[PDB]
Order: structure tokens, then C-alpha cells, then sequence
DNA sequence: TCAGGATGTATATATCTGACACGTGCCTGGAGACTAGGGAGTAATCCCCTTGGCGGTTAAAACGCGGGGGACAGCGCGTACGTGCGTTTAAGCGGTGCTAGAGCTGTCTACGACCAATTGAGCGGCCTCGGCACCGGGATTCTCCA
DNA sequence: TGGAGAATCCCGGTGCCGAGGCCGCTCAATTGGTCGTAGACAGCTCTAGCACCGCTTAAACGCACGTACGCGCTGTCCCCCGCGTTTTAACCGCCAAGGGGATTACTCCCTAGTCTCCAGGCACGTGTCAGATATATACATCCTGA
């Protein structure tokens, strides 16, 4: 038989891991053509310094960090593991966003 | 030069690595999509705002400070920028 | 007359006079007093001895002689007033601290 | 051109406190960051305080109620007392 | 308290090692 | 006699259909004082002050209770609990 | 020349008046536990107005709290308030 | 010679020279333009004729001819853009929505 | 000591919306602490645009990029169609 | 589903008030005119940093496949909260008195703006070595099947 | 409850580039004056906050009861996780073009400052009518019976 782990410690395992690290988790370059798309509706013909497009990508993943830190909180809060969209809804409800 | 259909790019392996360093232990299948537009809300927010500021600096360029004085706008001070 | 910094009157190692110049330049009040720039280089040489103490601490905490914005992100997080004070700030290369919650720990 | 910083002067208060430790560049500029942060937080806060009893002067009374309102406890009354003997020192001399 | 009395401490070595 | 909730709905309509204040006055200004006495003694309180604090208070208040509702129904419950405050609380960024 | 100490006024915020401001705010059904944890958090919101307003007061070395200073308590603590000057 | 008011120049009921005054003597910056006092007396004109509107249109759907403070939340609350604005502002004697959640009500 | 309001222009404006709508007094000082603090806002962001650029004069650039940062969507354009139309009536006279 | 009893709600009308609307003197602040100085607008240049392209590597993303574990619905039971009634308690209202303190006014001086001369502290540029990243390897440690 | 096996901590050698130190060169901080005005201080006024009393009645409190909702338990099934294999595009290095950010010089017009003039708005009285409260009342809503 070969070598299954039950499911949740790869999960926790990953949790200790990525909260150890300090490294960017989304990819540079589909970040940077998203925000390139995005500004696109904006002024056309826009160039971007390189720090700029650092700066975007490090307060999109502290926000969406915070944003998951609320959710599992609300999953916890509903007698669950799982977080689903109305956990997320329920917190930008209770933070002023929607 | 027109980009389409960019926020796929930020992938369901992403998200997860997002949502595992937020301590979340089992995520739904339908987070991915939910993430995906509140990402696509928030950036449109700090975007719009740095891009106004560098309008009415009069440049073609989007530099950092105008997202550290967006981020500033919307209460969210970012450190180590200028 | 030889001069001595106003930094070294108050026995501070912030400038005084460069406090000085930017709270004029900054458009603050028609008029500055003597003893603001004073009070003011006090309190952010304060803070900064504060927040570098507790990120030095952290740092030897990890074996290492030099401080990262990790070590930063662990100083302020870890401290209940100076987070109750940066709590709108988020800092670069920061990281989160390490919290797993109860009830997805087995059993 | 000449751009000034806070580099030399957290780095002679990090001597200060740990005499044999370094600091990294970006971690140098988080540090810059949070002392101008500190400092336009303080600022507006005496600008403030100066406007509301119809004053034109910005004083160290002004500066010590903006540290009472803007940090919290155990900060502010450490901040408090560096200030003031900062200022009795200067004004001894 | 004894977060408190531990901050004065943090003070009085910045006053003794100068 | 009426089933339970009936009196529950009638007072939310007849409490969110108007705009007086809740609280009495005269607690609310004794704990308005015995508060301030912590802080500097022997302080005078302009009326429009204690009215203020009044206003700010009952604000406050009847917006924790709804992000409270908010977090009960989430549980699928009808009964607020003090864990559905500490949630809200918590989210907002005050605990 | 009587100096009175005020104690336990907390308990004059009663039951019907939490019951009240539930109702306002939409709640159908209250759990016991609910009044002394309101109590507490009505506590900590008014201790942290009024020491900013009596921060503000001693700043102007006045010895009467104004409405002006609650004011200006709650714009800094961003909970501004409409209608009292300003 | 004749003199004739800055608000009448623009078409506006607000005071320009108010708005100048103010904008002189708030430590805003160094000098101040002669452009800016009428866009800001603009803005501010517009601004109070909107929620005016609204709050008329309140108070006149609940058969009364005075605004109260109820009528002004009412139109702050019912217009997204102007809660969007005044989202985090307390207005005193305003009420609250009437607005009962689906899951409460009996079926 | 006479202390000034916008009371009067607030009267104005609603002559001019509402030609049989009176105002209460507490309704008239919600509106006057209204109209305080979007002039505060607004100077304030027209403040600290024209100290980001460098700039020593506020001008209507500065309370124009003011009023989009800071009014969402519709009555931002409304707004900025206000105040380039008073302008433009100002100075073309 | 239909309907009677019953209770609470919005609706029809009086009347009485005190709060809003409006008119008056005046005085302070807004407007008109003129002068000067510098801040900003404009032009020209330069070179840095952005954009675009291409090739190779390989790690990460994607897709499919079991399979267990968690979400969810249903049910039963008991506690605890809503509802009503009668007793109790203090909030509210009005009226009086008193003085602490807020606010205005007039003098008067110490303190900060302004400016010119002077110079060393701070900043840009350029070595330089050591602290940290990286990797190969072995011991410890936790997880899963008995 | 004990072994097999994957992951991780710890040791140790090696490279490398970034922190630290030094050195030359500004230009911003310092020092020394004059000046005028903001602010401290005294003294008077007079408003509003505090304290007290009596009456009334509305709201708070306590208690009893019943039922509806919270919560624990069980069963089901489906869906998310773990793992292996294959595709694919991110990443890194390198090269080439050029757009625009940044700087410097020049100049002029825009705005601060001062003085004079006048009228717009603010405190103060005074009327009068919108709505608050009260009374009478048909009608919507809810509960029990069928």
C-alpha cells in the first residue's frame, strides 16, 4: 500500500508553512497584466513603475490574508470547517464594504 | 493593446495559498470566484485613486508614491515604499 | 562662536533642527515655538528606540544579527499597545503571525 | 539630487539599544516610513489642537495633549516624560 | 502590572547605557 | 394572549418607526459622571454635552445590535448570544 | 463641600432600555446573557470618548466639558456626529 | 466703482468671499487662488441642493412641511451615493431604516 | 460676539428646490455642520494635493481632483459640471 | 380555506402653543483699485527606466481519480425567554436659589519671524568583507497502519 | 499500545552581494541681531450648571406559566482533498528603442498686502400658524374554532 495522509494534515502542514513565510503567493506577471486590464478602463496608455505594481500586489494579498482571517472566523462561528461565500459576504458586511 | 481576461490568472492554487496563510483549513469551491471579484473591487478602488493622483500630476506614469497616497486614502498605510 | 547642535543641548539623537524646518515648511500653524522640535525629536526618538528594541529582540530570537521587516512585523504584532497603534498599517514583507485556531487541530 | 532621510538617525538610536546589530535596507526604509508617519500623525493633531482654541502657535503644550490623544497608554505617558525632560534639559542650558 | 513595571526597564538601560 | 413574537415584531416596527431616545436621561447622566470622575474631578458637563453622549451612544448601540442580528442569523439562530457581539466586535476591529 | 463618589450607575442602564435599542436595531429574540455584555461594551465606548473630551478640555484649561469637545472626540475617533455645532 | 458680489458673478447662493476667507485663514497652503473659492462655493451649492431635494421629497411623502432630522436620514439613507458619503456620520434625532430581515417574519 | 452660519444660503437653496418647504432648527444646524465638514474635507485633500506636488497655491485643479477623489461616481461628475460652470461664469465676466 | 372576537393602528377633527418666518439698525467684513515680487508656466535637453521581444528551463498549474469526512436535514427533549399582571420606585417637571466659571476687555512684554554671514553635519559615490542564502547529508520527529 | 516511512530540524562547507565604512563636497543648520504682535495676566460681568423640594405617573421590577427555540444526536451522500501525470507559461537572462521624468533657465502675470468705501448679514423683537396632543373611530391583524 502506498503512502496516503488522511485529509487535514497536508492542509496544516501548509497552513505552518505559509504562515512561516514571508514571500509573495500570486504569480508576478498575471498580477501585472491584471492591473495593466484594470487601469486600461481608466486613462489609456498608462505605464506603470515596477514598484508601483509591488506596492499594488503587497496590499492585495495583506487584504485578502485579513479578508480569509475573517472568513475562517465566521465558518468557525457557524459551527463549521469550511468557508464558503456567505462567510466572506457576512464579513465585508460586518467590516463596511458592502 | 487591449488585455482580456486577466483575473483567471490569479489561479485556484493562489487562492488556496492565500486562504492557508490566513489558517483556513477546507475551502468551498465557489471561494475562488468570490475572491476573484473581491480582488477585482479592491483594485479598482486603489487603482482609480492612484491613477486620478497621477493625473493631476500631469505624468504618464504610475509611480509608487501615488499607491502608498491611495492606500493612505483608504485608511490601508502601506510601509516600505517612500 | 562655535556652534553646538540643538540635538546636543537636548541630548537627543534626533534632529532638532530638521523638525523644526519641516514643521514651518509643513503648514501647520502660522507660528512654531521654541520647544516643539524638542518635544517632537523626544517622542520619535522614543518610539523608534521602542519599536527597534523589540525588533532587535526578535531578531536574536531567530539567530540572526541583522533586523527584516519579518522581524518588525513580529515586534509590532506581538506588543498589544504598539499594534493598538499601527493597526491601519500594513508593512512590507511583514508576513502574519503564526496562530492556528482550536478547532482545526485534530483530535 | 539631495533626498534627506531618518537613515543615520535610526541607525545611531539602533546602537544605542543593540550595540552589535544591523538592519536591512528595506527594513531601514519601514523605519523611515513609520517616523513620517508618526510625525504628519502628531503634526495634524497639534495643528488641530492650535485651531480649535483659536491659537496661532504651535507650542510643546500642543504637542504633549496630541501625544496624550494619539497613543495609548503606557506609550503616552513614557512619551510624556522623554519630552519633558528633553525640554527642561534644553532649556536649562 | 507586570507588562507595566517591564516598560520602565526597556527606559532605564537607554539612561544607563548612556 | 398573543403567540411569542407578535409583541417582538410589533415593538421593532414601533421602536425603528420613530426617533426619541431610549435611555433615560437621568442613569445616563450619573454614569456620564461617575465615568468622567476617573479621569479629572470635580468636572461641570454642559447639558448639550450629556445629550451628545447620549445620541452617540444610542448610535452606536443600535449598530452593534444589528451586525449582532447580522451574525445570529448567520448561526441560524433567532436569539442573539453575547459570542454573535464578541464576532462582531471582533471584525470590526474593536477586540 | 460634599464631595460625592458615585458608584455602581452602570446598572441604571436597565434591561427595558437594551431591550429597546435591540428592538431598534431589529432583534427578535434576546438571550439572558446579553444586558451585562452590553454593560461592558457601553462601558469601554463612553471611557474612551470621555477621556478624549476631557483631554480636549484640559487642553483649553477650562474646568466644563463643552459639546464642542464631544464633537471632537468623536470626529477623531471617525464617529462624526451631526447637529451639536460645527 | 459699483461693487457687485463674487456670488453674483457665478450665479451662486453661497458666499465666494466666505470660502476665500476660510480658506485664507484654515492653514490649507501658502496662497490661494482666485478660481478656487467659486469651484468650492459651486460644490458646496450642489451638494446642499441635492440633499435638500431629497429630504423635501421625504418630508412631503409623509404629509409634513417642515424637514426634521428624520427626513434628512431618510434621504441620506435612501440615496446609495449620499450613504456613501456620509457613511460613517451620525446624524442626531435621524432614527434608523425601517428594515425587518426575511428569516424574522413568520410564513 | 456674532458667530456665522450658512443658515441663510441653506434658506436660499431650499427657496430655490422646495418653494413651500420650511426647515426646522435642528434640522438647519445638521445642515450647517454638513456643509462644514465636506469644506473641511475638501480643503483638506486640496491641502495635501497641492503639498504632494510641491505646489504653493491651491487653485481650482486642486478642488477639482479634490471633489473626484473624494465624491462618488454621479455626484462627483455633477459636481465638477457645478463648479467648471461657475467658473467659467465667473471668469468669462 | 372561512370567520368572529378582540386589540392595536392610522385616520377625521378641535385648539393652543411656541417655534418659525420676517422686519429693523448697524457694523464688520466683503469689494474695488493699485503696487510689487516670486511662483508657476514654458521651452530645451538628457538620459534613465519602461516596454517589447526571444530563447531555454523547470517548477507550477491543470486534469483526472478514488475515498473518506464534513455539511446538512431530520428528530426529540428540555431549558429559558416572551407575555401578562400587579406592586414598587424613581424619572420627569416645575420652580427657586446661588455661585463657579466662561467670556470679554485692556495693558504690556517676552518670544518667534526675518535676514545676513558662516561652516560643519549630512549625503552621494566607491570599495569590502562577512552574514546570510544554498545545498549535501544525517538525526530527530510526526503520522499512519497494526 | 509498536514499526515504516515521509518530513523537518540541525551541521557544515561555499559563494556572493549587500551592509558598513570612508571620503570629498555642498547647503542647510547655527548664531547674532532688530521688531512687532501674539499671548499672558488682571479684572469685571452675568450666564448656566449644580443642588434642592414636592408631586405625579409612567416605567421598572418581580413572579408565574407555557411554548418555542437551542442543541445534541444520527444518518446520508457528495464534494473536497490527496496524489499521480502531463501540459504550459512564469521566470530569468539578454538586447534594443525610445518616451517621458527630471532638470535648468527665463519671464510674466497672478496673488498677497494696504487703503478706502459701503451694504449684507446678524442680534433683536414680534406676529401667527404647523403640528402636538387629545378625542372619536372604522379597519387591518392575529388568535381560536370550524
Amino acid at each position: 500500500k502506498p503512502h496516503r495522509y488522511r485529509p487535514g494534515t497536508v492542509a496544516l502542514r501548509e497552513i505552518r508553512r505559509y504562515q512561516k513565510s514571508t514571500e509573495l503567493l500570486i504569480r508576478k506577471l498575471p498580477f501585472q497584466r491584471l492591473v495593466r486590464e484594470i487601469a486600461q478602463d481608466f486613462k489609456t496608455d498608462l505605464r506603470f513603475q515596477s514598484s508601483a505594481v509591488m506596492a499594488l500586489q503587497e496590499a492585495s494579498e495583506a487584504y485578502l490574508v485579513g479578508l480569509f482571517e475573517d472568513t475562517n472566523l465566521c465558518a468557525i462561528h457557524a459551527k463549521r470547517v469550511t468557508i464558503m461565500p456567505k462567510d466572506i459576504q457576512l464579513a465585508r458586511r460586518i467590516r463596511g464594504e458592502r | 493593446k487591449v488585455l482580456r481576461d486577466n483575473i483567471q490568472g490569479i489561479t485556484k492554487p493562489a487562492i488556496r495559498r492565500l486562504a492557508r496563510r490566513g489558517g483556513v483549513k477546507r475551502i468551498s469551491g465557489l471561494i475562488y470566484e468570490e475572491t476573484r471579484g473581491v480582488l477585482k473591487v479592491f483594485l479598482e478602488n486603489v487603482i482609480r485613486d492612484a491613477v486620478t493622483y497621477t493625473e493631476h500630476a500631469k505624468r504618464k506614469t504610475v509611480t509608487a508614491m501615488d499607491v502608498v497616497y491611495a492606500l493612505k486614502r483608504q485608511g490601508r498605510t502601506l510601509y516600505g515604499f517612500g | 562662536a562655535k556652534a553646538k547642535t540643538r540635538s546636543s543641548r537636548a541630548g537627543l539623537q534626533f534632529p532638532v533642527g530638521r523638525v523644526h524646518r519641516l514643521l514651518r515648511k509643513g503648514n501647520y500653524a502660522e507660528r512654531v515655538g521654541a520647544g516643539a522640535p524638542v518635544y517632537l525629536a523626544a517622542v520619535l526618538e522614543y518610539l523608534t528606540a521602542e519599536i527597534l528594541e523589540l525588533a532587535g529582540n526578535a531578531a536574536r530570537d531567530n539567530k540572526k544579527t541583522r533586523i527584516i521587516p519579518r522581524h518588525l512585523q513580529l515586534a509590532v504584532r506581538n506588543d498589544e499597545e504598539l499594534n493598538k497603534l499601527l493597526g491601519r498599517v500594513t508593512i512590507a514583507q511583514g508576513g502574519v503571525l503564526p496562530n492556528i485556531q482550536s478547532v482545526l487541530l485534530p483530535k | 539630487t539631495r533626498k534627506e532621510s531618518y537613515a543615520i538617525y535610526v541607525y545611531k538610536v539602533l546602537k544605542q539599544v543593540h550595540p552589535d546589530t544591523g538592519i536591512s535596507s528595506k527594513a531601514m526604509s519601514i523605519m523611515n516610513s513609520f517616523v513620517n508617519d508618526v510625525f504628519e500623525r502628531i503634526a495634524g493633531e497639534a495643528s488641530r489642537l492650535a485651531h480649535y482654541n483659536k491659537r496661532s502657535t504651535i507650542t510643546s503644550r500642543e504637542i504633549q495633549t496630541a501625544v496624550r490623544l494619539l497613543l495609548p497608554g503606557e506609550l503616552a505617558k513614557h512619551a510624556v516624560s522623554e519630552g519633558t525632560k528633553a525640554v527642561t534639559k534644553y532649556t536649562s542650558a | 502590572l507586570d507588562k507595566d513595571k517591564d516598560r520602565d526597564t526597556r527606559r532605564k538601560r537607554r539612561q544607563g547605557r548612556s
